[PDB]
This record gives structure tokens, C-alpha cells and sequence, in this order.
RNA sequence: UGAAAUGCGCAGAUACCGGGAGGAACGCCGAUGGCGAAGGCAGCCACCUGGUCCACCCGUGACGCUGAGGCGCGAAAGCGUGGGGAGCAAACCGGAUUAGAUACCCGGGUAGUCCACGCCCUAAACGAUGCGCGCUAGGUCUCUGGGUCUCCUGGGGGCCGAAGCUAACGCGUUAAGCGCGCCGCCUGGGGAGUACGGCCGCAAGGCUGAAACUCAAAGGAAUUGACGGGGGCCCGCACAAGCGGUGGAGC
């Protein structure tokens, strides 16, 4: 709509799925993608690093119309994929962006953590 | 690989090495004679049906038949992806010649006491003057496979 | 998860954003580092407090060393009362694997793990090496103080090594060397850290600690060898490349 060119990209990995949303210098999201956004179904789409890759690109390409060029990447959460590929899951997204055409100014890990909300199950703790 | 490339004596009729190679492809059981005859007779077939000189027709055929890119399997972290790759110039000829003879054998037409017509027809069909026939198909198919998995 | 299943989810889970509550731990810095007598101790802040090194050589003037029994401290688990409880998780309840699976793997889960007060007192509580002092080549890296600060000097942590020691492995100014002082401890293996007695403990248990009988060994280090999905280098029609074939039919 209204060219921005410089902005932020938030990569939110999880064991389930990857969702990336690009934003303005301000923080208001330009566009967003995920594995679901692309037509890929729940298990594979969601997590698969491949998916993360596709989602990353879709996010950038869509943002390209917005006139996006440079972006700061923020990584939140850890997650990946089951896939045979190395599938860090998060990394692929970080990669797809660097390649997508946008110049990535920086990668930053700001995974949130609770002070200590509630007990995790899932064999955690 | 199998061994160092041995140089081949050029063809008695037209002293072209490539021709001998083709002849070798045709021959089996070391019946070198029958093999040479089939190729020669085909060349005669190329002369009548087609105004062009056989030697030119054949070479053009091989060109159409040589695959530029082929896909080779490789094991990546997951699954074996088929990596596309160039083909050696040496490799391309062996594939082209081999594919011609195979496709030629493929043809229904059983002409001449032997195979000789199938070779004659196959080569013309190959030419890109006529770039059709079973030989070209394989060639086109491989290239298509490659760059599919670019 | 090897594959799975149990399990959770349409009373809407998972993934995503915001808000809140609660418990526990304290990423990077972080070390090959530091502190403490040991056990042990790592977010930041303040208060209270122990030990320790160096320089000056100023004060006392042998006031020293060790230390049976005592007293105190003493990881984890465990115990008592009360509190707390997010995650983790003996027992336990399920799923799977298996010949069986009272296990390893997966899903749950109570004590417990956290705090306070009291108790227990153990350990591969290890450097498997009691404390002090003196003496006996160096080299190298490191932490902390002084200096005339491309190195010297003091305290500490590592590595290599003189002399020497040691069964060997190894130790070697951080001694396992050369000496002196004092403490503790050993005396073949099993029976056995058991029995009995005593002392301690709420309890679990702890400390002390045998005998009969029995065996020619038990044992330490190192040597040759055999044995058991690390690395490097290199071969063979071993694979790949390629031509012909067996597996089908009849014989």
C-alpha cells in the first residue's frame, strides 16, 4: 500500500508451526504468513522447516509490494520440524529471509520467558 | 571408471571415429561384420529416402540425442534428492549412441534382413530436421526431469 | 516414537497476540577462572559477617606445632510440625517393546524436590594423597598484590620436567623427593560392616565391632594376545559405469 522499505520481521517458531509477520519500523504488521497460510496441511505444513521456508518467503514477497527492502529479524521461541532435512525449523525461516531479497540487518533472539507462569507438562520441568 | 578411454580406429568408409563407436553399439557377440553392414546399409537408406548425405544426418541425430543435463540421486539428510547435473561431453556421446541403438531396436519396423532399416529410420527421426523418435524422447525426458528439481 | 499407542483437542486444543497469578531456577559474562576447613558456594541491590594475600617493617618478644576423648559444622536421600507446590518426579496408573518387561521408550502421577523450626550424619564426604616446618634444576600458561612493570618479586591454580622416589602407572618447590614433630589408620580372601553387647536416633538407621566355619587365594600395575552404528590413509569387478544373465517356461 504505502511503501515502507525498512521494517521488522518476527519469526515465531514452535514445534507445531512457524509464523512470520513483517512489520514497520513502528511495529504495526504489514503482512504475515505461516505454514497454514500456504496450502499445506496440519502436520507437515505446520512445522516442517520447508514450510517455515515457504512462509518466510511468502512473507517477504508480500512485503516486497509494500516496498520493503531492509528488515530486522526477531526470533521468538524454538521449534522446527520432524522432516529429514536438518529442520532447525526456525533457521530455515531465518535463511529464507536472507535470501528472499530483503537485506537482513540483524537476527535477534528475544524468546520470551515466563517468570514462572504455571507448571509445564510434556515431560518438561 | 571402467577404464581409460581407448581410441577407436576411424571408420573404413568415412574415416569417422564416432561412426565406429556407433557401430560398436550395434554389434553384439563381436559380430563386427554384421554390425558394420547394418550401419552401412542404413546409410544407403538415408541416401535414397533422404537427399542428404548420411554422415551429416547421423551426426545431427546424435546432437539431438545428447542430454545436456541429467539427474543423479544423492542422499540428503532426508530422502535421496535427485540432484540435477551437467553431463560430461564424453558421457553425452555414450548415452546418445546407446539410446539411438536402443530406440532403433525399439522400432516396430523390421526392415532389411536385419535391423538396418530401424537404424536408418531412427537416425532420420532423430535429426531435428526431424527431432522425434524414441531416442529423442529419452533425451528430452531426462532434461525435463532435471531442472524440474532445479 | 525406531515405528507406534496411551493422551490432549469442536465444552475449540496445537500454532499466534495481549493481560494476570504462582512456584522454582538464575542464560550471556563463565574460564582451561575464583572463594571456603570440608560439605560446598554463581541474576542484581543493600545491611550484617568469616577467611585471605601484598607493601611498610612500625609494635609484642617463642606467645610455637600437633592434637586422644569433647564441641561444632557436615552433599543427597530420609524423619517430625507447619507452610508452599510452577516444572520435575521413587511409588503408583496407563501406552508400547518383548518369548516374558514387574525395565529401558511414550502419557500421566503421589511422596519428594522449595521455606521455616527441629532431627538424621551418611557418601566414589576423592587429590581415593592427615597437619606444620625446613631443604632439593628449571621451563610454560594462568588468577590476585607489589616493583625500578618488554621483567623481577609474594600468594594461589594448571601443564611439562632436574635430582630423587615408585612394583609399575606415575609423583617431581601445589612431592608420592630429602628430613623432623604430632594425630588417625592397615596386618590374606569369604563369612561381614554381619552376630552379640553398648552408645546415639522419633524412625529409617548410625558409631563401635567379632567368632565358628571355609578358601589358596583375594589383590595392584604393567606385557603379549584374543575379544568388543571412532578417526586418517589405501586396495580388490567391492560399489558405481556398462554389456550379458539367473529368478518366469520346458527340459
Amino acid at each position: 500500500d504505502n511503501s515502507q522499505v525498512f521494517g521488522v520481521a518476527r519469526i515465531y517458531a514452535s514445534f507445531n508451526d512457524t509464523f512470520v509477520h513483517v512489520t514497520d519500523l513502528s511495529g504495526k504488521e504489514t503482512i504475515a504468513r505461516v505454514t497454514g497460510g500456504m496450502k499445506v496441511k496440519a502436520d507437515r505444513d505446520e512445522s516442517s522447516p520447508y514450510a517455515a521456508m515457504l512462509a518466510a518467503q511468502d512473507v517477504a514477497a508480500k512485503c516486497r509490494e509494500v516496498g520493503i527492502t531492509a528488515v530486522h529479524v526477531k526470533i521468538r521461541a524454538t521449534g522446527g520440524t520432524r522432516t529429514k532435512t536438518p529442520g532447525p525449523g526456525g533457521q530455515a525461516a531465518l535463511r529464507a529471509l536472507a535470501r528472499s531479497g530483503l537485506r537482513i540487518g540483524r537476527i535477534e533472539d528475544v524468546t520470551p520467558v515466563p517468570s514462572d507462569s504455571t507448571r509445564k507438562k510434556g515431560g518438561r520441568r | 571408471r571402467y577404464a581409460n578411454k581407448r581410441f577407436r580406429k576411424a571408420q573404413c568408409p568415412i574415416i569417422e571415429r564416432l561412426t565406429n563407436s556407433l557401430m560398436m553399439n550395434g554389434r553384439n557377440n563381436g559380430k563386427k561384420l554384421k554390425a558394420v553392414r547394418i550401419i552401412k546399409h542404413t546409410l544407403d537408406i538415408i541416401n535414397v529416402l533422404t537427399d542428404q548425405n548420411p554422415i551429416q544426418v547421423v551426426v545431427d541425430a546424435i546432437t539431438n540425442t545428447g542430454p545436456r543435463e541429467d539427474t543423479t540421486r544423492v542422499g540428503g539428510g532426508g530422502a535421496a534428492r535427485r540432484q540435477a547435473v551437467d553431463v560430461s561431453p564424453l558421457r553425452r556421446v555414450n548415452q546418445a549412441i546407446a539410446l539411438l541403438t536402443i530406440g532403433a531396436r525399439e522400432a516396430a519396423f523390421r526392415n532389411i534382413k536385419t535391423i538396418a532399416e530401424t537404424l536408418a529410420e531412427e537416425l532420420i527421426n532423430a535429426a531435428k530436421g526431424s527431432s522425434t523418435s524414441y531416442a529423442i524422447k529419452k533425451k528430452d525426458e531426462l532434461e525435463r526431469v532435471a531442472k524440474s528439481n532445479r
